[PDB]
């Protein structure tokens, strides 16, 4: 039907993907953590930096050794487009059938008096079996036994004390339920799995936040500022425009954001300077039609657009060449409503037929094309005021006019269990 | 405070003298017009999040559809209070109206404006496009209205310019100057304006040798009540409280809205590039989700509430189109409708989103007491006052 | 002795830049107005608990405060840990260390902290005018250390402005803290100035200026009218 | 037209209502008795909750759109009333309440859903000038018009 709509929004598409990563070439030392001779036992567990380094998260998912890789935060398809903050690695051996006290919320003596993950762990847990390389016999693999209390995430207790499990004071040396708290392991090489070593190597990082030294292998690429690009910086996605900015970033800070939670501002990674982002130009979009009955001619009203801007608004010849000439012309009318592309403007005054806002007005008028006008507000009329004239009717009219008024609507009822449920009752 | 009246079964009080009173009403008759891309806040520019928006429905094309319902209505509500005659009536030289003084309310004439003194003080005090259009200096476009551009927030412009308001109140003060209320039943049919004063006299129940009598005086009244309203409305904080509150409860509104959109609502994340970098589709799907379902709340929220003030401010310009007909275009009889007092006569001024009333009443002053009797008695015959 | 804090303790909570916003924030502060102990040499070390944080202030002219034990039992039987300043590099260090029972140090001269030091786990080293602010946390097997320097206009009472601590270290040591002792340079080596506030658990109102720089805060506890300002998200009532 | 308004809308609120029920809502599927022919109930449950959850939320949408549906109508069904009053069983002096120009009497007609009134005016018509004054002097004494 003849009217104004609101249809969609056209928003201008990126060109070319940008990537930024720090320079950084050196490999990471995966080898020195995961082919050691000797690893720690479980009460006394190993942690280790991994910084300044390139690393390269496939060739560890994708080997063959590993029974078990579990990752918490992140998706083991992500790790190598990210960059890591604050990476540590912790290595122990454990039995063989309480790898499963190796997550967040778990009971047992190894995640209750040895290893305990917080409930919001971020990073991956991998084990594997190692009876070739520690079972002969083998007794110096020690586990806890008895505390006092639960541990702390992340917490490590080496010490020695006779566990006082009477009400009876004991010093020094063993006595009757007074016992040594450490307890060796009996790895043999015709043990049942289950009874078995196994090596555990815990990854632990952060995501997003702070400065970045480790992270995996992308090729970066050049700046590009002031257009409509496909950005990553240090793993951080999104869509818009950079240019500079004059923001100052304390050394501790990458990012900035606004009161929506949105990323606003980046530090590039090679460089230091600071850039601000923004979305690419949208904008909603307004056709005006007469009937279908009548024609197939649109015009196109581009809101709160200026109308040199509009080929730059749109994302200019990606879109079909139908749609194409309703961005350029000789009909295009700047307003305050935006910009008006596909009706004529003439000069006079008419009343209001489609109305577009801020005066301006638009017709289906005589051959056959739409245009655009000022509506008028009247006839012009001039009293002959006078200090003693007056004016007196001789005549009159009788007139009849109507007035519609609604009263009352419809009467409707709800079976509210036919509504959502049907005939289930399960349901 | 506490009064007593001196009530007897033979007293009256007449007044001797009166007062030419002017006083002013302030009505909301619009509210600003909103539209929502629903897609670009729930998802921002995401095609995942788009693609699992589609399993909702209609919702979106709902909210629209309100939204859209609400800005239509406020275009109908400036065309009732305003648009209610079809001739234009031109300034008339302000020189005779009997010593009357309309200087300060009809349109500057040298200026190329419509906007009266009134009206000027009036727009200076209400504290309310291109900044869509710049919002890249990224600085400075650091605005509450870019957060809202950015995240699909618009606001559309009134059908009638505010210089096309002014034209519409000032041939409506031109029609009643000239012509009394002859112009609001038909064609304008001039008088002289000491004359139409007179018969207005006559409405209230007052003789109109009184008026004839006292035309200076009752001229000069008027002149100083005009300037006193001048000098408090250039001398006052919040006297347009009314119209203020309307857009201080909009932009409220749409900066909640603005501010929901960093609430996790359960996920592990109120960034939706946070959880695209993070995680691959099957367990992104479900903290999506939660997003999508917390933010659909939001926007739902947004619109019932806007519904809601939606109908007060349509009751509200209701009544502002009946007092422009009963009191602007004719007489009232109507006790306290124009005003405190017997009403006379109304003007009209445009404001930002409403109307002003200047509305002329007759206030009684300095009163007798006198001795009464309901009858008079002459030749055993009962004698009644006519008037 | 006692002193009032007014506004000692802000700190930087995250790591983002935000400019000319408010914000809200629930962490572990030291309130407002509350009592500081203090401590000086007019002419004393004993073992102050740590509870859930610590904020230190220390101020003299020419470099006598230097470091901090921290640790349960400071007897060998659990572990410690250890920082001192050289005048040149600070060492950090998580020993099992066996403990003086009055640890210093003689003004160079030697070190009388520590008889024992085995098993150790952790080792770092790294790099009135003068105020020097602290705030110490122990979560999650971390050790967060804040810091700023101001120069101090006054005699012997704590400035009336604001201030905020930057973050300055964070060390994975595993410990468990329920006791601390300071470390100070004595001349005559006796083998036998500073305030000490303790963290709560609040909600601060936090302002960021133009310039991305903590200028004001509320403490939401502090009274009814502050109260006021943390529903109403805003300074002015 | 405004009475056709009011039969429109509230057809398309009920086809809305309608064709909100082919929406999973983040479900397996939108047919009920398909979840019940492929899933046993522990875990038919998780999909049947969240069909529960996204069609109760579409009834109450329903429901508070016609609660301020029915608000307007009554301020149209009051204001009908007061003309009944005031036009058809009274003269009224109140400027354009009874239709444009001045009021001499009114007729109702009843409408689907509403009502018509047919407004009966006085409009003057021919007009000339003439010269005025306010008063007359006769014999020192001034003479005012009665009506
Ligand atoms: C951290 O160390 C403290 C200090 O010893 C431990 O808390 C003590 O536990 C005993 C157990 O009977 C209590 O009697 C003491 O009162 C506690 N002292 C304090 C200061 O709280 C605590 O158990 C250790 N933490 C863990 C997780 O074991
Ligand atoms: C007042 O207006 C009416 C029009 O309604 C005039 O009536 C017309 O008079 C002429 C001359 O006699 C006739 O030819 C027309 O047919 C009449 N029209 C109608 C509708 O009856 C009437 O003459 C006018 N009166 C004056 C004094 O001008
Ligand atoms: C009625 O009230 C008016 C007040 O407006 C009186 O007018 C005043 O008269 C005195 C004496 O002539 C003058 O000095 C004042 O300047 C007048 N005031 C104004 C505003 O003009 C008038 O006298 C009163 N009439 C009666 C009969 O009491
Ligand atoms: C009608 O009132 C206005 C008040 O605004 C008078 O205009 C002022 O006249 C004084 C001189 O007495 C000037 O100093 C002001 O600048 C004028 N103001 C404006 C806005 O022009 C005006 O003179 C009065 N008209 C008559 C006929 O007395
Ligand atoms: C450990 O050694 C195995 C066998 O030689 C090898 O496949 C694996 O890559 C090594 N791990 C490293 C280098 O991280
Ligand atoms: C490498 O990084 C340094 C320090 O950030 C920077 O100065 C230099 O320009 C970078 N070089 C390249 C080729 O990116
Ligand atoms: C369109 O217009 C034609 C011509 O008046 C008419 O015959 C036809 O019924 C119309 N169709 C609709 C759907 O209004
Ligand atoms: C569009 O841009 C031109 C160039 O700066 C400017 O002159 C014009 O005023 C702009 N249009 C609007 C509506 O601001
Ligand atoms: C309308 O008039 C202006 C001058 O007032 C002129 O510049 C413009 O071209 C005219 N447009 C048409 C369609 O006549
Ligand atoms: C009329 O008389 C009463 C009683 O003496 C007196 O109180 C009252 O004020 C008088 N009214 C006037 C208007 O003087
Ligand atoms: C802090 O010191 C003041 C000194 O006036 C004292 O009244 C108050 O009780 C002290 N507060 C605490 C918690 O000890
Ligand atoms: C600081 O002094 C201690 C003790 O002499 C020493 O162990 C440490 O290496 C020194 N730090 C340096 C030289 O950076
Ligand atoms: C540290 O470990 C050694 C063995 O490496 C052990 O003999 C010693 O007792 C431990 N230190 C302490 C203080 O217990
Ligand atoms: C913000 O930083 C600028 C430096 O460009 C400085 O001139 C200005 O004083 C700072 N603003 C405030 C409020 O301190
Ligand atoms: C009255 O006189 C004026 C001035 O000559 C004229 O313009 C006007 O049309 C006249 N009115 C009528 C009703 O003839």
């Amino acid at each position: 039907e003849k009217g104004i709509y609101q249809t969609s929004n056209f928003r201008v598409q990126p060109t070319e993907s940008i990537v930024r990563f720090p320079n950084i070439t050196n490999l990471c030392p995966f080898g020195e953590v995961f082919n050691a001779t000797r690893f720690a036992s479980v009460y006394a567990w190993n942690r280790k930096r991994i910084s300044n380094c390139v690393a390269d998260y496939s060739v560890l998912y994708n080997s063959a050794s590993f029974s078990t890789f579990k990752c918490y935060g992140v998706s083991p398809t992500k790790l190598n487009d990210l960059c890591f903050t604050n990476v540590y690695a912790d290595s122990f051996v454990i039995r063989g059938d309480e790898v499963r006290q190796i997550a967040p919320g778990q009971t047992g003596k190894i995640a209750d008096y040895n290893y305990k993950l917080p409930d919001d762990f971020t990073g991956c847990v991998i084990a594997w079996n190692s009876n070739n390389l520690d079972s002969k016999g083998n007794y110096n693999y020690l586990y806890r036994l008895f505390r006092k209390s639960n541990l702390k995430p992340f917490e490590r207790d080496i010490s020695t004390e006779i566990y006082q499990a009477g009400s009876t004071p004991c010093n020094g040396v063993e006595g009757f339920n007074c016992y040594f708290p450490l307890q060796s392991y009996g790895f043999q090489p015709t043990n049942g799995v289950g009874y078995q070593p196994y090596r555990v190597v815990v990854l632990s990082f952060e995501l997003l936040h702070a400065p970045a030294t480790v992270c995996g292998p992308k090729k970066s690429t050049n700046l590009v500022k002031n257009k409509c690009v496909n950005f990553n910086f240090n793993g951080l996605t999104g869509t818009g425009v950079l240019t500079e900015s004059n923001k100052k970033f304390l050394p501790f800070q990458q990012f900035g954001r606004d009161i929506a939670d949105t990323t606003d501002a980046v530090r590039d990674p090679q460089t230091l300077e600071i850039l601000d982002i923004t979305p690419c130009s949208f904008g909603g979009v307004s056709v005006i039609t007469p009937g279908t009955n009548t024609s197939n001619q649109v015009a196109v009203l581009y809101q709160d657009v200026n109308c040199t801007e509009v080929p730059v608004a749109i994302h200019a010849d990606q879109l079909t060449p139908t749609w194409r000439v309703y961005s350029t012309g000789s009909n295009v009318f700047q307003t305050r409503a935006g910009c008006l592309i596909g009706a004529e403007h003439v000069n006079n005054s008419y009343e209001c037929d489609i109305p577009i806002g801020a005066g301006i007005c638009a017709s289906y008028q005589t051959s056959q094309s739409i245009i655009a006008y000022t509506m008028s507000l009247g006839a012009e009329n001039s009293v002959a005021y006078s200090n003693n004239s007056i004016a007196i009717p001789t005549n009159f009219t009788i007139s009849v006019t109507t007035e519609i008024l609604p009263v009352s609507m419809t009467k409707t009822s709800v079976d509210c269990t036919m509504y959502i449920c049907g005939d289930s009752t399960e349901c | 405070a506490e009064n007593s009246v001196a009530y007897s079964n033979n007293s009256i009080a007449i007044p001797t003298n009166f007062t030419i009173s002017v006083t002013t009403e302030i009505l909301p008759v619009s509210m600003t017009k909103t539209s929502v891309d629903c897609t670009m806040y729930i998802c921002g520019d995401s095609t995942e999040c788009s693609n699992l928006l589609l399993q909702y429905g209609s919702f979106c094309t709902q909210l629209n559809r309100a939204l859209t319902g609400i800005a239509v209505e406020q275009d109908k509500n400036t065309q009732e209070v305003f648009a209610q005659v079809k001739q234009i009536y031109k300034t008339p030289p302000i020189k005779d109206f009997g010593g009357f003084n309309f200087s300060q309310i009809l349109p500057d004439p040298s200026k190329p404006s419509k906007r009266s003194f009134i009206e000027d003080l009036l727009f200076n005090k209400v504290t309310l496009i291109k900044q869509y259009g710049d919002c890249l200096g990224d600085i400075a476009a650091r605005d509450l209205i870019c957060a809202q551009k950015f995240n699909g927030l618009t606001v559309l412009p009134p059908l009638l310019t505010d210089e096309m308001i002014a034209q519409y109140t000032s041939a409506l003060l031109a029609g009643t100057i000239t012509s009394g209320w002859t112009f609001g039943a038909g064609a304008a049919l001039q008088i002289p304006f000491a004359m139409q004063m007179a018969y207005r006299f006559n409405g209230i129940g007052v003789t109109q040798n009184v008026l004839y009598e006292n035309q200076k005086l009752i001229a000069n009244q008027f002149n100083s009540a005009i300037g006193k309203i001048q000098d408090s409305l250039s001398s006052t904080a919040s006297a347009l409280g009314k119209l203020q509150d309307v857009v201080n409860q909009n932009a409220q509104a749409l900066n909640t809205l603005v501010k929901q959109l960093s609430s996790n609502f359960g996920a592990i994340s109120s960034v939706l590039n946070d959880i695209l970098s993070r995680l691959d589709p099957p367990e992104a799907e479900v903290q999506i989700d939660r997003l999508i379902t917390g933010r659909l709340q939001s926007l739902q929220t947004y619109v019932t509430q806007q519904l809601i003030r939606a109908a007060e401010i349509r009751a509200s310009a209701n009544l502002a189109a009946t007092k422009m007909s009963e009191c602007v275009l004719g007489q009232s009889k109507r006790v306290d409708f124009c005003g405190k007092g017997y009403h006379l006569m109304s003007f009209p001024q445009s404001a930002p989103h409403g109307v002003v009333f200047l509305h002329v009443t007759y206030v009684p002053a300095q009163e007798k007491n006198f001795t009464t009797a309901p009858a008079i008695c002459h030749d055993g015959k009962a004698h009644f006052p006519r008037e | 002795a006692y002193t009032n804090s007014f506004t000692r303790g802000v700190y930087y909570p995250d790591k983002v830049f935000r400019s000319s916003v408010l914000h809200s924030t629930q962490d572990l502060f030291l309130p407002f107005f509350s009592n500081v102990t203090w401590f000086h040499a007019i002419h004393d070390n004993p073992v102050l608990p740590f509870n859930d944080g610590v904020y230190f202030a220390s101020t003299e002219k020419s470099n006598i405060i230097r470091g901090w034990i921290f640790g349960t039992t400071l007897d060998s039987k659990t572990q410690s840990l250890l920082i001192v300043n050289n005048a040149t590099n600070v060492v950090i260090k998580v020993c099992e260390f066996q403990f003086c029972n009055d640890p210093f140090l003689g003004v160079e001269s030697e070190f009388r902290v520590y008889s024992s030091a085995n098993n150790c786990t952790f080792e770092y080293v790294s790099q009135f005018k003068n105020l020097r602010e602290f705030v110490f946390k122990n979560i999650d097997g971390y050790f967060k250390i804040y810091s700023k320097h101001t120069p101090i206009n006054l005699v012997r009472d704590l400035p009336q402005g604001f201030s905020a601590l930057e973050p300055l270290v964070d060390l994975p040591i595993g410990i468990n803290i329920t006791r601390f002792q300071t470390l100070l340079a004595l001349h005559r080596s006796y083998l036998t100035a500073y305030y000490v506030g303790y963290l709560q658990p609040r909600t601060f109102l936090l302002k960021y200026n133009e310039n991305g720089t903590i200028t004001d805060a509320v403490d939401c506890a502090l009274d009814p009218l502050s109260e006021t300002k943390c529903t109403l998200k805003s300074f002015t009532v």
